[PDB]
RNA sequence: CCACGCGCCGCGGCGAGCCCGAGGGAGCCCCCGCGGCGGAGCGAGCGCGAGACGCCCCGGGCCCGCCAUGCCCCUGCGGGCG
């Protein structure tokens, strides 16, 4: 039951860093282009 | 040399700086008899009394 | 509760004999080798050098302006009176005065022997300390041995109840031993073999000249007989009345309750196994994994774990 | 033994534990208790209060057996009682017969009052009793009696 | 950053670049769990300390 | 060079194992430490401390203490990692299971006689390992007449004892015979 | 280095107890075996003389002696209760 916990939270840890790596790399890019502006 | 002080300051420090302890607070040396003689008249009643 | 064997002379069983209370005392080996070493020392005779030694001469400094040591020297000029001197006292002299006996409380002295015939009992100890106890049919071994006064009977009931192996490895065993031992009255060395203990019977003259082997009696069980080497385990041949006096000499000890007998590590593991401390037993989390750090920019593979996308 | 000593695991260190700038040296403080009142001052202060000086009245010979009083407190006199005896003596109460001690027997020659005393009337006898002791034995019921 | 002026001659301190903390956090990363250096060569090490605060990955 | 001398406040020394030479006492102190590490139990956390203890820390703990102690709680078993001894003061024991490393043998017959049952440490592993219904109890450490001696006499705040008989004026009869 | 005395620590036996004292026992390491030390303290002494708690530790409270002081009262510079 252990290993079968350690897939399932491997799993949401990969989802949120799919996910965040994509949400963060926008917040930076909004930070160079907002102080331009 | 007939006096130094240094290397004092960094023996005090090396384990000590040390706070005077608890009790030591709290201890009745020193305080007016007649205020302490109240505390024992008023502690020796119900809850606080602690003789049989 | 068991009761031991009695071989006869010819080593078949005859009867059977109840088994005494010090057996089951627990097995100290801390206490037997303590008052192993407190009574041996007790034994031990006084040695000194003579008071006289190195200050029977006359010897005085020379003193400064001589190019010379300053130690004491004598008429000649010949340096005396010192430890580094030839011819000279000791800086400390070995003195009588020292204490060559220790003192061991009753209780602990009882304990030791107590103990040691305990482990006596124990097959293992027995065959530790070096004794062929292998033919021997049971420990401890009782005998009904009538009063022997001639060794040719004595070597044939210890050949018919398995102990001649044993008393053969103490005869093949005669050396002469290294150091100056030799020169100082101690010139042989053979192995300790079987240890009769015996109470109204005359087995003394027949096994006293049989070689490794020792004899006890009841009332006086010594306690460097039964742990040679301060090693518990003496193969002991009981005779049938010695046996049964056992009880008899631990009961003449006015006020001694032998030591209540404790748990074995062979005990402490059979609990350990227990359903009770089992049903206790939570099991753990699982541990962390260390894995060695790698650059994660040298390959995809090793960037995709922190960084999956 | 001499293998399992310090002294032992000093060899090669020169000095052997004494220090290079001072070195073991003869007596440097001086032989015994000497210089209390001078340089060693300050440890007679600090460990030894009441060291020097006359105290109070000095007897030329002290009897040691007049001087020896020994006591028992009221909590210990029922141990003297055998316990089979004493569990028969606690059940039954009884002033008929109640148990009696003579702690002077028993080698004590002052009974004192530091515990309890259990509810049995006991008759306890002794050369001299303290106010304690003779308040808890009445109270229980016992007599306090003295003895010849 | 007034401790940190007591202690200027024995440092060098800046603002850091996000380029400069990836590769920090990434090259030469370690943990500090159970008192312990643990490389991070894995997401899984910081969501197991810091899924409370929210941290569950590298990024 | 690493500056390791700042926070960092030296090492400390616990005793991690029993130097007694008794077998029987490393025989319990290597079970008791084997439940706790596979339960934490916290009682079996002090019973394995209270076996690597030494006699002075370990205090005697008398029939008569145990009988005060476990005045509102019988059912409970008293578990003292030291000897239980007898008070010949207390005429009456009452009923009570307390598990010792060893009993007087005064104090064992009147347990017995009282209906209660000696335990040993090998019996208490073997029935209550974690420690259910079992206190842990402990004698007065600073009973010792080693301890009453501590510190320094013939200081104003001390309030000890001198280790010697002095029988002397100075210093003894008050602040000003100093 | 050894002896002896003191302090502390660890360990063994036993436990309000504990103890190879000198010795004695046909008796060698076995058995038996007092003081002593601890268990009560304090006071110059006369003398008097501990319980109330308390896992432990510490602190407080209380009790004992010494030192005062106020009452009460017996068998009375005596006892008791503060």
């Amino acid at each position: 039951e252990r290993a079968t916990e350690k897939e399932k939270r491997a799993a949401l840890v990969k989802d949120h860093a799919v996910k965040s790596a994509q949400v963060y790399a926008r917040y930076y890019i909004d930070l160079v282009e907002s102080e331009k502006k | 040399k007939n006096h130094t002080s240094k290397n004092q300051n960094r023996k005090d420090h090396r384990n000590g700086i040390k706070k005077p302890k608890k009790s030591a607070y709290t201890s009745h040396k020193g305080m007016c008899p007649k205020y302490l003689r109240n505390l024992r008249r008023s502690r020796a009643n119900d809850p606080r009394q602690s003789l049989r | 509760n068991p009761t031991v064997k009695v071989f006869g002379p010819t080593g078949t069983q005859v009867a059977e004999l109840p088994r005494p209370k010090v057996f089951n005392v627990p097995l100290r080996p801390d206490i037997i080798n303590f008052v192993h070493t407190q009574l041996r020392k007790c034994l031990r005779t006084p040695y000194a050098v003579s008071r006289y030694a190195g200050v029977q001469c006359t010897a005085h400094s020379w003193g400064p302006g001589r190019a010379v040591a300053r130690l004491p020297r004598k008429h000649g000029g010949i340096g005396a009176y010192a430890n580094f001197a030839r011819g000279g006292h000791m800086a400390h002299p070995t003195t009588v005065i020292r204490r060559w006996c220790r003192k061991v409380n009753l209780n602990q002295r009882r304990y030791a022997v107590a103990s040691a015939l305990a482990a006596s009992a124990n097959a293992a100890l027995v065959e530790a300390r070096g004794h062929r106890i292998a033919d021997v049919p049971s420990i401890p071994l009782v005998v009904d041995t009538d009063n022997v006064t001639k060794t040719k009977d004595a070597l044939a009931i210890i050949k018919a109840v398995g102990v001649l192996r044993d008393v053969e490895r103490c005869k093949d065993s005669r050396h002469i031993r290294a150091g100056r031992g030799k020169m100082r009255n101690r010139r042989y060395i053979t192995r300790k073999g079987p240890l009769v203990i015996y109470n109204t019977e005359d087995v003394a003259r027949g096994f006293r000249n049989l070689p490794g082997v020792d004899l006890c009696h009841v009332s006086s069980i010594r306690l460097l007989e039964l742990a040679p080497g301060s090693h518990p385990g003496r193969l002991i041949l009981w005779t049938k009345s010695a046996f049964a006096s056992l009880d008899d000499v631990y009961a003449a000890k006015q006020n001694y309750t032998l030591p209540r007998s404790c748990i074995t590590q062979t005990d402490i593991e059979r609990i350990l196994q227990s359903d009770a401390v089992q049903k206790t037993f939570v099991p753990k989390r699982d541990p962390l994994v260390i894995e060695r750090k790698v650059d994660p920019f040298s390959s995809k593979e090793a960037l995709a774990r922190l960084d999956p996308s | 033994p001499t293998r399992i000593r310090k002294s032992r695991k000093r060899r090669g260190h020169r000095q052997m534990g004494y220090g290079r700038v001072g070195g073991h040296r003869k007596h440097p403080s001086g032989r015994g208790k000497a210089g209390g009142l001078q340089h060693k001052r300050t440890s007679f202060d600090k460990y030894h209060p009441g060291y020097f000086g006359k105290l109070g009245m000095r007897n030329y010979h002290v009897r040691r057996n007049i001087e020896y009083n020994p006591t028992i407190n009221i909590d210990k006199i029922w141990s003297l009682i055998p316990e089979e005896q004493r569990d028969g003596f606690l059940q039954r109460k009884s002033t008929t017969e109640a148990p009696v001690v003579d702690v002077t027997r028993f080698g004590f020659f002052k009974v004192l009052g530091r515990g309890s005393l259990p509810q049995c009337p006991i008759i306890i006898k002794a050369r001299y009793f303290s106010s304690d002791a003779e308040k808890k034995l009445r109270e229980v019921g016992g007599v306090p009696l003295l003895v010849p | 950053l007034n401790a940190l002026r007591i202690v200027d001659h024995y440092v060098t301190y800046g603002e850091p670049t996000v380029e400069t903390i990836r590769n920090l956090i990434y090259k030469r990363g370690f943990a500090k769990v159970n008192g312990q250096r643990i490389p991070i060569v894995d997401n899984n090490l910081i969501d197991e300390q810091l899924s409370k605060h929210n941290i569950l990955c590298a990024e | 060079g690493i500056d390791l001398k700042t926070g960092i406040k030296k090492r400390k020394v616990e005793r991690k194992e029993p130097k007694s030479p008794n077998p029987y006492i490393r025989l319990l102190h290597n079970a008791f430490k084997v439940v706790y590490e596979n339960t934490g139990e916290d009682f079996t956390k002090v019973l394995t401390k209270r076996l690597c203890l030494s006699k002075t820390n370990r205090p005697v703990l008398s029939v008569s203490r145990l009988a005060h102690l476990m005045h509102k709680r019988e059912d409970k078993i008293a578990v003292v990692a030291s000897t239980v001894t007898n008070d010949e003061r207390l005429v009456t024991i009452p009923r009570m299971t307390i598990c010792a490393l060893k009993f007087s043998a005064t104090a064992r017959s009147r347990i017995e006689k009282a209906g209660g049952r000696c335990m040993s440490f090998d019996e208490l592993l073997a029935e209550k390992p974690t420690g259910d219904n079992c206190v842990l109890l402990q004698g007065r450490r600073s009973c010792r007449a080693v301890c009453k001696k501590f510190g320094s006499p013939g200081r104003p705040n001390s309030h000890v004892k001198p280790k010697g008989e002095h029988k002397g004026r100075r210093g003894a009869r008050g602040r000003h015979s100093w």
